[PDB]
């Protein structure tokens, strides 16, 4: 984890949650905190990519997390304004662009002759305002395969985590989606796509379809809740999921919604470990094994 | 500042249309069940009007109009006005009955002497025969119709799906029922008051298709109102769009301008 | 391409990726060489670096290179300075939409915003231009008038209308042409319909003779030598 | 009272149990409050 | 041509014979008959085209032969079978309180319902 | 012509397009390519200009189209830059009104005196996406007498020539127009103005009065239209706008107007060709000719 420009004592804290998870047996926190000078800030990304660069080499996994290049692009012209080197858009050195560039190319998925090894890496970008036409914005935008679009107003409204699903994308996506959860996915994709569309008719009397469209929405959007600072596992992520493909969750009311995964979950530990054990072992689901999870789900959605 | 005052017109505009389109949208809606309502109860007024062309009977001067309280739903309220105004050109001064605010309203204010009866209006749903059934009593009682020789009713007569015109039609007393030339091809009775039945069932049967007929218009033209909204509401979407995008290019130049200028320095 | 084109005399075609990176890259370079960046940040030297460019792009005596470029707007702003300075020098655009991918098209080209500013009678021909415009026509007539009819129905197709409909409904499904690089992709056998069957193919749907064929034996098929296969798959 | 009130009370005593459906119900409800009017001058605007 | 109707259903549209209830007693219709009105009190109606019978608990209304033998009949609502026990308990019971109870109107036709609705 | 910011194709095609038309024995063509360098570029129309002055002094009347001039300020604007010049509003230096200033003024109509000299001048400004409020086209809109604004909707909506007539003066147009296309145009401009104002508020003016003039505005539209690089003689166009000035383009339905316009004159020319020999000549209708000529008209429109 890169911590950027943060203050000392939010990092403790960071570090302090971090070990009452227990995750410093895997975790580095390479600290670049507000207090500390602009230098070290702007070389703060490219040393950590290097103590990176050592498990990728040694064919290993490892995921670093570069929060905020926002803040580096800042002491970045912080530097360059102070250099006297030619200013450029947004008060920003022209070559910020080349240096993020540079920065971001350092994360890879190595090929078997070199180990296969890879820093997986995610950027970590802070808009002002949603202002995503912000020049460094644009340019990041640009460099990154993917973005990830957090929405205020989602947040605001309650749903945490607040992830706009219009305007989060991922172009390497399901080439990197476990198999299992990618069957029990395409469905979902579709179901929150109508209910984005079929969002402003929320607004007498309604279509059937569009009602139906509304219940399974809400009933989606509910399930996509998550208490943040819990996680919870991909082999308990499928079971949920395949009741809301099989929208066997849209006669169940909304603040019923999250007694329903505890429970359905519960359920499944004590009835059904073995489809449990499978979807953990197999991690593709037969046609079988998708039989049985239709049956304990309506078994317990009886309940 | 220009490009934030701009922002925020701009998504005030882009609410607007989202608004429009979604009205419009539920309009359509509402229209299918107007729509088939209006035909069922037409059958039976013409099963109504069946009697009174084979007897071939054609009749102070009542006025009776029809319009939601709701507005927002084209001209309807003031091509009925206008109509209105012109038939208080036939009889100068006439009670006037309004069943509904909007044409209440405007019609107040043309001739405020003539306001004798005003009904707060049928609400949401579609016009029932019951409250026809309580105007038209209230009618009979109250304004005591039949005295008045002339009887007129407007409406709008939901002419296609598209449009709406204001449409009346005459209400038959009973003693035109009586004098009607083919009355005598209909007879069984004169110990019942058959006109005198006849007048008010027909009061309330003439009355109820009146209203089906425009709230139908009135559904159908707050469609086409909403429609006409958002393509207004499109164009300036695209108006202050262009504006938008100049005054975003205008800024980053300023700004720009002013880091040169210290620079040159 | 100049080495093929000039001294190999043969044809070449040339793709550039994001033109708004040579513009990007461009830009920096002006300020690094500390020259006074102009309007919206891009180079004093905008004009004539894309004029070095796409004036070496053009057809020789010899030969001719011909450039597939790709232009990324930015924010979609056309009345930024890097896409108009680009647009000046296109002669074509292919504005593929992935929302006509998304109608099962393959290709992807949206067929309203396809332009080329060498469309011109003369150029096409006369002929091919009379058929363009009558495709152009129907299509354009069509999508506007999907409009309404998705909402008030089907039955407000008029024999006129409906014309206009099975014939554009077919055209349309007429456009999905797998092809040869994707015939694994798709899993479709590839198609290389060539330009004297693309005007035999529209000179009959316009004419109606292969309106009688069914809209999805035009779908994911060739030319007019390739629907007379489908038609009788669709029977078999 | 008025012949098709008459006739009226009577359609509601035929809506009066189970047997039978909602539409029926909602053609059985009244909203309206007749704004009785005079001179301009308005007297209550009792229900109806 | 036979035209029983409601407001919102259209239940016919000449049918061969047909009985009402009228306020002229019982009059029953077949084929051509003089051209009458007639007041329909709250009945129970047949109507029967060829030999197939159908049988229908009627609000009253008005029926109206037409010289170009259209039975034009025209009441508020109406089926038999759907008016058709704890109905009649309730309506019993809903009589005798507006019984003690405009309202005596209102009495008179519960109690003219009730014995039309006894009679089925 | 001289092209000025041009692809050194398109200038191969538009002097092939004249060698087509045959029209090069009577033209000169300046190049400034796109290629060619941005000081070249910028002193290219003042070059043109002086070979247009020495025909100008030599009293023979003359043209110069200048193609683009928006192109030269955009030449300017280099030239100024790498000269460390500070930048002008909109980024345009400062003197980039004196230098469109000095370039228009050379164009003049010089008096009889002085050799009845002409050299007219058309500058074509090429405005980004229209709206003229924008510093480059103000300020040539300052120096020059009269625009000729182009309309993008008329042209994607099938009008070429797309010749905006809300946005389209002439300031000194009428000394010029000849006394014929005096009298036949009969406030066209006026009328027109009433089909723009009367089509204005018609989505109401359901007044048969608007109406009238709706029919006869679209209709007088259709005129309008001329196919590109077909152009029409001046004395066939006399009698065109005395039709629809004269309101006899009623008489034709919209649809088959293309058909009127081509087979009116055709009638013309055959019934009688002294007319337009007349009005040649004359270059004014007299109360005969004008009779002679409503007549010849009522004559082919009721055919």
């Amino acid at each position: 984890y890169v911590a950027v420009g943060q203050k000392r004592s939010t990092v403790a804290q960071l570090v302090q949650t971090l070990e009452q998870h227990d995750a410093m047996k895997y975790s580095i926190i390479v600290a670049a905190t507000a207090s500390e000078a602009a230098p070290l800030q702007y070389l703060a990304p490219f040393t950590a990519a290097s103590i990176g660069e050592w498990f990728r080499d040694n064919g290993k996994h490892a995921l670093i997390v570069y929060d905020d290049l926002s803040k580096q692009a800042v002491a970045y012209r912080q530097l360059s304004l102070l250099l006297r080197r030619p200013p450029g858009r947004e008060a920003y050195p022209g070559d910020v662009f080349y240096l993020h560039s540079r920065l971001l190319e350092r994360a890879a998925k190595l090929s078997e002759k070199e180990g296969s090894g890879s820093l997986t890496a995610l950027p970590v970008i802070e808009t002002q305002g949603g202002d995503v036409s912000a020049y460094i914005p644009t340019n990041v935008i640009s460099i990154t395969d993917g973005q990830i679009f957090l929405e205020a107003e989602l947040f605001y409204k309650g749903i945490r985590p607040a992830i706009n699903v219009g305007l989060s994308v991922s172009r390497v996506g399901s080439a990197a989606q476990v198999k299992a959860l990618k069957q029990v996915a395409g469905s979902l994709k579709l179901f929150l796509a109508q209910y984005r569309e079929v969002a402003a008719f929320a607004q007498s009397d309604l279509d059937a379809s569009t009602k139906q469209t509304l219940v399974r929405g809400e009933r989606l959007t509910q399930l996509l809740k998550q208490n943040q600072y819990s996680p919870l596992a991909t082999e308990e992520q499928v079971p949920l999921i395949y009741a809301g493909v099989n929208g066997h969750l849209d006669g169940i009311e909304l603040s019923r919604i999250g007694e329903f995964e505890s429970s359905f979950l519960s359920y499944l530990k004590s009835n059904h470990n073995e489809l449990l054990t499978e979807i953990r072992e197999k991690g593709e689901l037969s046609k079988e094994l998708l039989a049985s999870l239709k049956s304990a789900t309506e078994s317990f959605v009886a309940t | 500042a220009t490009l934030k005052e701009v922002e925020m017109r701009l998504k005030s505009i882009k609410n607007i249309e989202k608004i429009t389109k979604t009205m419009k949208i539920v309009a359509s809606t509402r229209l299918s069940k107007a729509e088939k309502a209006k035909i069922s109860a037409k059958k039976m007024d013409e099963a109504e009007q069946l009697f009174y062309k084979n007897a071939e009977t054609k009749n102070k001067e009542l006025i009776v109009a029809i319009t939601s309280d709701k507005g927002l739903c084209g001209s309807i309220h003031s091509q009925l006005a206008k109509a209105v105004r012109r038939h208080l050109n036939d009889q100068p001064n006439a009670d006037i009955v309004t069943i509904g605010d909007k044409i209440k309203m405007q019609l107040l204010r043309t001739h405020p002497n003539n306001i004798k009866l005003s009904i707060n209006g049928i609400g949401k749903d579609a016009p029932t025969f019951q409250e026809s059934a309580l105007i038209a009593d209230k009618l009979l009682s109250v304004m005591k119709a039949g005295t008045y020789p002339k009887i007129s009713i407007f409406y709008n007569d939901p002419v296609s799906s598209l449009s709406f015109e204001p449409s009346e039609k005459p209400i038959f007393n009973a003693k035109t029922i009586e004098q009607s030339p083919s009355f005598g091809k209909f007879e069984i009775d004169t110990d019942a008051n058959v006109p005198r039945d006849l007048f008010e069932y027909t009061l309330a049967n003439q009355m109820l298709t009146a209203m089906a007929q425009g709230y139908a218009a009135e559904i159908s033209a707050r469609r086409n109102a909403m429609d006409n909204a958002s393509k207004n509401a499109g164009d300036m979407i695209n108006r202050y769009s262009i504006l938008y995008n100049r005054t975003r290019q205008a800024v980053i130049t300023n700004e720009l301008v002013d880091i040169i200028t210290g620079a040159s320095s | 391409a100049e080495y093929f084109r000039d001294e190999e005399g043969q044809d070449v075609l040339l793709f550039i990726d994001n033109i708004f990176r040579f513009t990007q890259a461009g830009s920096e370079v002006s300020a690094l060489l500390g020259r006074i960046p102009s309007a919206v940040g891009y180079q004093p030297t905008l004009a004539t670096d894309m004029g070095l460019l796409q004036e070496r792009i053009t057809t020789t005596k010899k030969g001719s290179v011909t450039s597939v470029q790709a232009v990324y707007v930015p924010a979609d702003d056309l009345t930024d300075p890097a896409p108009a300075t680009t647009f000046a020098h296109l002669d074509a655009t292919t504005v593929l939409s992935r929302g006509i991918s998304e109608l099962g098209i393959y290709p992807a080209v949206d067929p309203l915003d396809s332009k080329s500013r060498l469309l011109d009678a003369a150029v096409v021909g006369q002929e091919h231009y009379d058929v363009a415009s009558k495709v152009q026509e129907t299509l354009q007539t069509y999508k506007s008038l999907q409009d309404i009819i998705a909402i008030l129905g089907m039955d407000e197709l008029s024999e006129q209308d409906k014309l206009t409909v099975e014939r554009a409904r077919k055209i349309q499904r007429f456009l999905s042409q797998p092809f040869a690089v994707a015939e694994v992709f798709t899993g479709i056998p590839g198609k290389l319909v060539r330009l004297k069957d693309t005007v035999a193919s529209f000179k009959a749907v316009l004419e109606g003779k292969y309106d009688n064929i069914p809209e999805h034996a035009f779908y994911m098929v060739g030319g007019i030598e390739d629907v007379v296969a489908k038609a009788e798959k669709l029977a078999a | 009272i008025s012949y098709a009130a008459y006739l009226n009370v009577a359609a509601q005593a035929i809506r009066s149990t189970e047997l039978q459906t909602a539409s029926v119900l909602n053609r059985s409800q009244t909203d309206a409050f007749y704004t009785q009017y005079k001179n301009a001058s308005e007297p209550t605007p009792i229900t109806k | 041509k036979l035209q029983f109707a409601l407001p919102h259903e259209t239940l016919y549209s000449e049918v061969t014979q047909v009985n009402l209830p009228a306020k002229s007693g019982r009059i029953g219709v077949l084929a051509n008959h003089v051209p009458t009105v007639e007041q329909l009190l709250p009945g129970v109606v047949e109507v029967m085209e060829g030999s197939n019978s159908k049988k229908f608990f009627i609000s009253g209304g008005f029926a109206t032969v037409q010289p170009d033998s259209q039975l034009c009949v025209t009441a508020i609502e109406a089926p038999l079978e759907s008016f058709s026990e704890n109905i009649k308990n309730l309506l019993a019971e809903a009589k005798k309180n507006v019984s003690s109870s405009r309202e005596a109107a209102e009495a008179a036709i519960q109690v003219e319902v009730l014995e039309n609705l006894q009679s089925v």
